[PDB]
């Protein structure tokens, strides 16, 4: 008010995401033929989607020849049936088509003899629907996938008239009677506020794994979109499902990738024992990511853990050649000198289970369309989708298969692109937004600003971070899990205790920061408040309490002369979880699970089954 | 206990007359990670939030925490906090560089330059794109090594005078390594013409063969041996 | 937007605002590789302006050369000053003429490698020396 | 596209070597044609080589304009000083050996 100068930018579509997912949604829409804006808070390649360094999945059969319905397989057992199988027929299907085009955009794959992309083993995927050994189909750049991913789509990018408005802070979602029309969103560079409306948006903000104090993703992963569709009155889906990537730096927590446990790494423990073989049979530390993390931080729990502290474990990459390790692995040899100061072909790296991906964020279709939840059935939202981390079209659904994001981020994002385009044309009416709109997101943004409370931003951040860290850990005990709901509300009272130091207008880091710890919040309640409320053991989250599956039926013995178990008494459904931004109270619906493929000649539905590797 | 000074470039736009100034803080590198960062975020965290500065991975593969350190230009937190407590630690912005505020330099120049030599793969036929992959062999990717992994930090562009004397004409290092990288690919057909778009004395021929560049990267590239390898190919090609 | 687009506007921006030049030869660290650099201008620009110095005297100043060499002869020709005298001639021709090869050798892209750097950098100095004190007793 | 910029660059590095190889030529062979051929390899490669620092550190539309124009007058006088110095005196090969034992 007089004191904020209001920008209105008019455009055809608004994407919010400057990484993979994102940016591949935004020139997607521009090559269509959309005037595209993409709102975004940081540099395109300064996103995340650059520390991603497995790979990126498409079942091309370049080392052994392949079938996209075996990835099919692997990506809903390891979803642990909590997954979308709809959704997981359209990004297996699309998956060597998106990967085909990456590599025709310039993306420099790593070759073989044939010259074709380079493929390789990673976690939890086998031939033959899960009969035929292990499925080399993960397409990686040598241990630098995801750097050489975002460059390229990047670089493809500025082929396009795109409008982006980098260093961006979006604060909030342009919504009139149940309406996307744009976003509202805070300049950095100037601290003027910028309301960019169109006929549709598109979110794609990434995780928020800095809800917790040891995680391998970047600080500014602090999911604002979920919050965004949070503060709108929306559902957001599966948030207590959490992923921890077994292997990572003890110190600083940055990551040691899977490709790792692929290419022929092996993990030890204190006696120098293959540990994880005694849990897996016939899948050795080849294993699922939970499944994985799950023996591992186990290990410690015994005392059987490694160093001076004895509360982390070990990765075995001595006895790998060094002429493999330095092309193969370039990335990680590096960065384990830098922060953990080992040689990695002379030394075994320190490792321990940390926080990595977030399966849920804001409900899905298989098009890209976010859902809504009346009436205990789908319903579309008008103008607004989603894509990529952020988004949970439950592709991954319990468990995220090993570098399947990278697959979710071109997919879904060409999905998002292609539902505006094919329905709704280009220079269709800009729906008129309120003349008033944004009072709140201002007010917001002003009460953060001359901040006066008693308590520090980073001191309320840190009470958050080491909260979740302990009552929602890899096990989580229902007794923990009680107190870690309570605490985490008090927490959010404390939100207008907050003090704040700087005052300024041009780049408030002091402010953002303050406006990511409001988003980490919503996001951090959702997720401790479903853990609690959620009594079974599917995939990431695994409860002390009920540790059993419980599905409509008991999967042991066949299903023909048993009976069936209503909706409200059986856990496999989808978590939507809402949150009164006043008071904090969290409120939680239940939906079910698609189990249909889009075609059941061409891709046959999957069952439940035993999960195990 | 262990004191370390850290001497931070400050300035605060939002104030009338404040001039460039130095501001001094005290940490224990007990308490304290082991790199330059971890410090910068200590002090933001517990002393003065009033520091603003790039962030973002902590792994050294955005190139967010750009700056000098210590008359150098390397990522914040790939280099570690020198242990010895009688020097102080001179933290500045990227050298000859729009300061918007502390540390944070204006590299819309920078990423415009990026944008001018177009860093994407361009073939003649592409009417069959998009439905096979292309033919690399072993040895063509091998080619594109130690020319890939350049973040766009900007650390070696704004170490070299030339740059500083020249920044509106002459591209840099990392702007001309890449038109490199993209030279080489044997998947790209516009070799010849990208060449052609450097046929300017201050575009490419505004290096003198300082070596500033090289010296100061943080991933250990040499866009020096590129810059140097494109002016051969300069002299001698065909058309 | 376009790609020269934002390069104009970024210009428009800066200059017409009270933003500070972060500071640069106030601030970075010297190297020998860089300084090198610098003195082979310094010689450079001077020993160019030695050979003009000596054109433009050869056509505006009269006398022949013989006459002017007897001009020198009144200072009474002192054995270790005019050592000195040529030493001050050689010493910036031949550190130009042995780094002027060092950078021909960067033309056709050998060694230019960080530790190649300074190698072939302390030859070239270390040979500068040399060629400077031998060339002087002749 | 004509390429200029390219051909200019390869020019520096022809008299670059052509005057690295006069050095000792005018040593071991002093003559009256190895005193032209140094005054025309000496007084081109100062001419782009202080044609290089103008380029550099001159700034402006109308500034550079006119130091080339300034330079262009200084390397031809320069030129020509030399030139007649090799006809109508000693020549810098005999000249330069009078100074040398001096
Ligand atoms: C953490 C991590 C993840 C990861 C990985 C390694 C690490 C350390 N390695 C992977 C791999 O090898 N293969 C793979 O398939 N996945 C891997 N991952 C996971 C994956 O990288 C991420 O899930 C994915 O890249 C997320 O992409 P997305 O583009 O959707 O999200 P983002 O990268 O975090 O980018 C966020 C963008 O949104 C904009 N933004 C955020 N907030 C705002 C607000 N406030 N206003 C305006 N814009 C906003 C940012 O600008 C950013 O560009
Ligand atoms: C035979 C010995 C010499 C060699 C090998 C040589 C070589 C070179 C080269 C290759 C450059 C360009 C450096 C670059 O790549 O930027 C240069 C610079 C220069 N040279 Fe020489 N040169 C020699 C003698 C001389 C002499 C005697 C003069 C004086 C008339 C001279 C005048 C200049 C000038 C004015 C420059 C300025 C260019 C710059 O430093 O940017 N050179 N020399
Ligand atoms: C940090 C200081 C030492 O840095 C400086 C300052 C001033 C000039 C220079 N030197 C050049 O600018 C230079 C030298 C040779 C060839 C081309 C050049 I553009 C370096
Ligand atoms: S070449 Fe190196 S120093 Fe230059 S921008 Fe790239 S990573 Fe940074
Ligand atoms: S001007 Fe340049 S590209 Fe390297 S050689 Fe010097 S920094
Ligand atoms: S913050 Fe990612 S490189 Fe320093």
């Amino acid at each position: 008010s007089t004191q904020y100068p209001v920008v209105d930018h008019e455009f055809d579509a608004v994407v919010v995401g400057a990484g993979g997912a994102g940016l591949r949604a935004a020139f997607g829409l521009s090559e269509a033929g959309f005037n595209t804006a993409c709102v975004t808070k940081l540099f395109p390649t300064r996103s995340h989607t650059v520390a991603a360094q497995g790979g990126i999945n498409a079942a091309l059969g370049n080392m052994e020849e392949d079938n996209w319905r075996w990835h099919f397989y692997d990506t809903v057992k390891g979803s642990d049936w909590l997954g979308d199988q709809d959704a997981i027929h359209y990004m297996t299907e699309q998956a060597p088509a998106s990967v085909v085009e990456l590599e025709n955009y310039g993306m420099p794959f790593s070759r073989t003899e044939d010259g074709k992309i380079y493929q390789r083993a990673f976690g939890g995927q086998s031939l033959k629907f899960g009969k035929g050994g292990q499925a080399h189909r993960c397409c990686c750049v040598a241990d630098r996938t995801g750097h050489s991913l975002l460059h390229t789509l990047y670089g493809r990018s500025l082929r396009y008239d795109t409008s982006y408005f980098v260093e961006y802070f979006a604060l909030d979602l342009l919504m009139e009677n149940g309406e996307c029309r744009g976003v509202i969103a805070l300049c950095i560079e100037d601290g003027s506020i910028h309301r960019i409306r169109a006929r549709n948006t598109v979110v794609a903000t990434g995780g928020y794994g800095r809800t917790y104090f040891s995680c391998t993703s970047a600080h500014t992963s602090t999911g604002d979109g979920t919050a965004m569709v949070t503060r709108a009155g929306l559902p957001c889906q599966d948030l207590e499902f959490v992923q921890f990537h077994p292997t990572g730096i003890y110190g600083a927590g940055c990551l040691i990738t899977e490709g790792c446990r692929g290419e022929g790494g092996i993990l030890i423990n204190s006696q120098g024992e293959r540990f994880m073989e005694r849990y897996a049979p016939v899948a050795k530390d080849l294993a699922s990511r939970d499944v994985v993390s799950r023996s591992m931080t186990l290990e410690i729990r015994e005392g059987r853990g490694c160093g001076p502290e004895k509360d982390h474990v070990y990765l075995q990459l001595h006895h790998l050649p060094p002429e493999q390790l330095a092309v193969r692995l370039p990335g990680i040899s590096e960065t384990a000198m830098i922060f953990a100061g080992v040689d990695v072909t002379k030394e075994p790296i320190p490792v321990l289970p940390t926080v990595h991906y977030n399966m849920g964020g804001i409900p899905t279709n298989y098009k890209g369309q976010v859902l809504r939840h009346v009436n205990g059935q789908d319903q579309v939202v008008p103008g607004l989708y989603a894509c990529g981390e952020a988004a949970c079209a439950s592709v991954h659904g319990a468990n995220r298969l090993g570098a399947n994001s990278l697959l979710d981020l071109v997919v879904f994002g060409r999905a998002c692109a292609l539902s505006i385009a094919e329905s709704c044309r280009p220079g269709d009416k800009v729906p008129s937004i309120k003349p008033n709109a944004g009072e709140e997101s201002v007010m917001n943004l002003d009460k953060l600003r001359f901040a006066n409370g008693t308590i520090r931003t980073s001191e309320l951040r840190l009470s958050m971070q080491k909260s979740m860290q302990s009552h929602a850990a890899v096990f989580r005990v229902g007794s923990v899990l009680q107190e870690g709901c309570e605490k985490i509300l008090r927490l959010y009272g404390d939100l207008q205790h907050l003090k704040t130091f700087d005052r300024g207008m041009v780049w408030n880091t002091d402010l953002v920061e303050t406006l990511e710890l409001q988003n980490l919040m919503l996001c951090a309640l959702q997720t401790i408040y479903g853990a609690e409320a959620r009594k079974e053991s599917r995939g990431a989250h695994a409860r002390e309490d009920f540790k059993e599956r419980v599905d409509e039926y008991d999967y042991s013995k066949p299903i023909q002369g048993q009976q069936k178990k209503p909706f409200q008494e059986h856990w496999r459904k989808h978590t939507l979880s809402y949150v009164d931004v006043k008071t904090g109270k969290v409120s939680l619906e239940y939906r079910p699970v698609i189990d249909k493929t889009l075609n059941e000649a061409d891709c046959a539905t999957v069952p439940p089954a035993i999960r195990s590797y | 206990p262990r004191i370390k000074k850290f001497a931070i470039y400050r300035w605060d736009p939002d104030k009338t007359g404040d001039k460039p100034h130095m501001q001094t803080y005290e940490i224990d590198l007990n308490n304290c990670g082991p790199m330059v960062l971890d410090a910068l975020i200590k002090i933001k965290n517990e002393i003065d939030s009033t520091l603003t500065f790039r962030r973002s991975c902590r792994e050294g593969i955005c190139g967010s925490c750009a700056m000098n350190i210590n008359g150098g230009n390397t990522l914040a937190c790939t280099r570690r906090i020198d242990t010895n407590l009688d020097k102080v630690s001179k933290i500045y912005p990227l050298p000859h560089m729009y300061v918007i505020k502390d540390l944070v330099p204006d590299l819309s120049n920078f990423y415009a330059q990026y944008k001018s030599i177009e860093p994407y793969l361009k073939k003649k036929d592409e009417s069959q794109e998009g439905k096979q992959q292309y033919l690399q062999s072993i040895e063509e990717r091998e080619k594109l090594d130690g020319l890939y992994e350049c973040i766009l930090c900007a650390c070696c562009s704004t170490s070299c005078p030339s740059y500083w004397w020249n920044g509106d004409k002459y591209l840099g290092p990392a702007v001309l390594m890449q038109a490199y990288r993209w030279m080489i690919d044997s998947r790209d057909d516009f070799t010849e013409e990208r060449l052609a778009k450097l046929q300017d004395p201050f575009s490419l021929y505004r290096c003198h063969t300082i070596m500033n560049c090289t010296g100061t990267c943080p991933k250990g590239l040499n866009p020096g041996k590129a810059i140097a390898e494109i002016k051969k190919m300069m002299a001698t090609y065909k058309e | 937007t376009t790609a020269k687009e934002e390069m104009e506007r970024f210009w428009n921006k800066n200059l017409g605002s009270n933003r500070p030049l972060s500071p640069h030869i106030t601030i970075y660290r010297w190297s020998l590789p860089m300084a090198m650099s610098i003195c082979h201008r310094g010689t450079g620009i001077a020993l160019s302006a030695g050979v003009s110095l000596f054109g433009l005297s050869a056509l505006l100043l009269p006398g022949n050369f013989e006459s002017h060499l007897e001009l020198v002869k009144s200072l009474c020709l002192g054995p270790t000053l005019i050592y000195t005298a040529k030493f001050g001639i050689v010493f910036p021709l031949m550190y130009h003429t042995w780094n002027g090869i060092r950078h021909l050798i960067w033309d056709l892209g050998k060694g230019l490698t960080i530790p190649q750097l300074t190698q072939s950098g302390v030859v070239v100095l270390i040979l500068t020396v040399l060629s400077s004190v031998g060339l002087a007793a002749m | 596209s004509s390429k200029a910029a390219s051909l200019h660059w390869t020019g520096e590095r022809v008299v670059s070597v052509l005057l690295l190889g006069l050095l000792p030529a005018a040593y071991l062979n002093p003559c009256s044609a190895m005193d032209y051929s140094l005054a025309a390899a000496l007084t081109l490669h100062g001419h782009w080589g202080i044609g290089q620092v103008v380029t550099d550190y001159v700034r402006g539309d109308a500034l550079q304009k006119a130091a080339k124009a300034g330079l262009l007058a200084l390397s031809a006088f320069t030129f020509a000083g030399l030139c007649y110095f090799n006809y109508h005196d000693v020549g810098i090969c005999k000249a330069v050996a009078m100074l040398w034992k001096l």
